[PDB]
């Protein structure tokens, strides 16, 4: 219900900026936007309250903004513990709370990476009894943030689809996965099958056909 | 000091209702003029506010759960719960509890949460693992796969070539789909040099139902 | 305990449901009032109060602001209170002028629901104090 970008990245001592939109019943109809800070398997930080204020225990290089209906949260002089999942909440109405969907800040210790897709189809064995599911592989990539999206022909998917949250490799690169399952009329049907990545503002996109 | 412990089931049968349990240990619960929360976060996906219950005993539930839901509290053993009726498999995710301030300065804000505990909605029983090959060939590097589809519960164990080959391999976190399954895959890149001649085996292992499946991967 | 400084809130017994304009302010700033709070007479003891030196004449005025700012017809009453680790004394004296010695304090929980100018909130937080436990 709140808008924000999935990746945003920055190397050591750089200053980063995310974004978090709303309406104006939302962000800019209330001076209740929040921002959390989420490291994995941790319990959530609060980091910056009603707009711009650090609660206490909280560096002075965090801190909160909104222009109208965009809130920002801007980080000065990254450092390696900055790296983590980043959300924004704002009030809303007679006791209500929205949330954005989370951004990735990846604090860069080694050099990008756009993904490598590989797009495996059905195997024999699946088809031969009775199912049918496409595998997208997404590997060797940083920062380790994706999102992907199926197309059949060539209209967008979601019925059918689950993905893998991006996982680290034994060279210390991003990985990740999404499937989408279907019946094997389904896959000899359409005339091809499209699974597409957006790896910051880039989007690369294989194909496979029967 | 004051932090918050939810408790809970880790599976529950569709159509059924979830109930988890807050524990506040600092510490006030009711003592405080603050709002006593739940949260959930879809892994990804992914934040989402279910409700809150006022030290007074005023409750504030998120519009669109039709009643889906109450939430109440202990002033007594400092601790507080929700209860989530009717789940499907939708309703799988991690559930936080969190403490919401009016305080100036912090107002309509989670200041304290919880660590988390993961929920998950399935009708399945232990069910076995169906194991699927991912083929190369030239369609230098080339990149094979086991996918490991529609198990429960979790975990499910591979290796390549029974541990021997561990360099360019890879296994994805497993996947829940609507109907109630796991599913996984696992992956390694190797010298498309040797397709035709070096052999290539998974050996997936699925402790709950007592499987092990070893599968056979080689091209076109 | 010390005589100390802390973050605040208010409670007030606003409607959720309707226009009036800090009933609308009160419903997104405040938690509910309780219909008892705790006034514990001090036996024995006196303490210093000061009026001009009361960081509860430097947080409400604040709010005051936040009020305003999204305001553009009856006041209700709102409540100022403390968290935990702190709690209010209130002096008791009848003829106590905002400073000096007050041999009649009281702890509590709340202050008096208030009318809505910092010399206006002087006229009421006069008897009021903040220490930490």
């Amino acid at each position: 219900v709140l808008t924000q970008p999935p990746s945003a990245s920055g190397s050591p001592g750089q200053s980063v900026t995310i974004s978090c939109t709303g309406t104006s019943s939302d962000v800019g109809g209330y001076n209740y936007v929040s921002w959390y800070q989420h490291h994995p398997g941790k319990a959530p930080k609060l980091i910056i309250s009603e707009v711009n204020n650090r609660p206490s225990g909280v560096p002075d290089r965090f801190s909160g903004s909104k222009s109208g209906n965009t809130a920002s949260l801007t980080v000065s002089g990254l450092q390696a513990e900055d790296e983590a999942e980043y959300y924004c909440s704002s009030y809303t109405d007679i006791h209500n709370f929205v949330f954005g969907g989370g951004t990735k800040l990846t604090v860069l210790g080694q050099p990008k990476a756009a993904p490598s897709v590989t797009l495996f189809p059905p195997s024999s064995e699946e088809l031969q009894a009775n199912k049918a599911t496409l595998v997208c592989l997404i590997s060797d990539f940083y920062p380790g943030a994706v999102t992907v999206a199926w197309k059949a022909d060539s209209s967008p998917v979601k019925a059918g689809v689950e993905t893998t949250t991006p996982s680290k490799q034994s060279n210390n690169k991003y990985a990740a996965s999404s499937y989408l399952s279907l019946t094997p009329e389904q896959w000899k049907s359409h005339r091809s099958y499209s699974c597409q990545v957006t790896h910051e503002g880039s989007t690369v996109e294989k194909t496979v056909a029967p | 000091q004051v932090q918050l412990q939810e408790s809970g089931p880790g599976l529950v049968k569709p159509s059924q209702t979830l109930s988890l349990s807050c524990t506040v240990s600092g510490g006030s619960s009711s003592s405080g003029a603050h709002y006593w929360s739940w949260i959930r976060q879809y892994p990804g996906k992914g934040l989402e506010w279910i409700g809150y219950i006022h030290y007074s005993g005023n409750t504030y539930y998120n519009p669109s759960l039709k009643s889906r839901i109450t939430i109440s509290q202990h002033t007594s053993e400092n601790q507080f719960s929700l209860k989530l009726n009717s789940v499907t498999v939708a309703d799988t995710a991690v559930y936080y509890c969190a403490r919401g301030t009016r305080l100036r300065t912090l107002r309509n804000a989670f200041d304290i949460w919880g660590q988390g505990t993961m929920v998950t909605v399935s009708s399945a029983s232990t069910k076995g693992p169906s194991v699927f090959p991912l083929a190369p060939s030239s369609k230098g590097t080339a990149a094979l796969g086991c996918l490991v589809k529609d198990y429960f519960p979790e975990p499910v164990t591979v290796s390549w070539n029974s541990g021997a080959l561990t360099s360019g391999v890879h296994t994805f976190p497993a996947v829940l789909q609507s109907s109630g399954l796991y599913s996984l895959s696992s992956v390694v890149t190797v010298p498309s040099s040797s397709l035709g001649t070096q052999t290539y085996i998974c050996n997936v292992n699925h402790k709950p139902s007592n499987t092990k499946v070893d599968k056979r991967v080689e091209p076109k | 305990w010390k005589d100390a400084d802390t973050t605040l809130f208010c409670a007030s017994d606003a409607k959720a449901h309707e226009t009036e304009c800090h009933n609308v302010w009160a419903t997104h700033a405040c938690v509910p009032t309780d219909p008892n709070p705790q006034e514990i007479h001090l036996e024995n003891v006196t303490e210093n109060f000061n009026m001009w030196k009361n960081n509860m004449v430097e947080q409400m005025q604040e709010d005051v602001i936040s009020l305003w700012d999204q305001c553009l017809f009856d006041p209700i009453p709102i409540h100022y209170c403390t968290p935990a680790g702190y709690v209010i004394l209130k002096c008791n004296d009848k003829n106590f002028n905002g400073t000096g010695p007050c041999k009649n304090v009281s702890s509590v929980q709340c202050t008096h629901g208030i009318k809505p100018i910092k010399d206006n909130w002087r006229s009421e937080l006069y008897k009021y104090k903040v220490v930490q436990i």
